[PDB]
């Protein structure tokens, strides 16, 4: 009945508009989740390097300490 | 009575708002996060720079 399809185009039109936000969030907190594993991973191997020339350099400072 | 319809309305607003906040924490906690761990990189990125540039220095310290 008239009356019936309006109280159901309603239903499934507020229904559908949640589906579409749905996603529109989940992929949001997706990519940040993704970028801080991304951040977390560029950060290992970046203080990897830095203490490995932390390492060096007190090193070639001796040597030179020891030409003197 | 229709005041229960007004009641619904003005309650299950309310009520979308919890996940509005829930969502809010969760990508708020994810943004700091983030921010941090760029705060972060950035020091460790100028930090192998001056110590490369130390580096370099001493090398042809030795030589020179
Ligand atoms: C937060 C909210 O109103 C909402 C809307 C639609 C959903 O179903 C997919 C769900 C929520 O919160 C939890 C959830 O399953
Ligand atoms: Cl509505
Ligand atoms: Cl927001
Ligand atoms: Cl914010």
């Amino acid at each position: 009945s008239q009356e019936r399809i309006k109280a159901e185009r309603k239903r499934l039109r507020n229904r559908i508009a949640a589906s579409k936000c749905r996603k529109r969030k989940l992929e949001r907190i997706s990519r940040l989740e993704e970028k801080v594993k991304t951040l977390k991973s560029q950060n290992t191997e970046l203080a990897s390097t830095a203490s490995l020339l932390r390492e060096q350099v007190a090193q070639l400072k001796q040597k030179v300490l020891s030409h003197v | 009575e229709e005041e229960k319809r007004r009641v619904r309305r003005e309650r299950n607003k309310l009520a979308a708002a919890k996940c509005r906040n829930r969502r809010r924490e969760l990508t708020d906690r994810l943004q700091a996060e983030t921010d941090q761990l760029e705060e972060e990189k950035a020091e460790l990125e100028s930090e192998i720079a001056e110590l490369q540039k130390e580096k370099e220095r001493l090398e042809f310290v030795l030589v020179a």
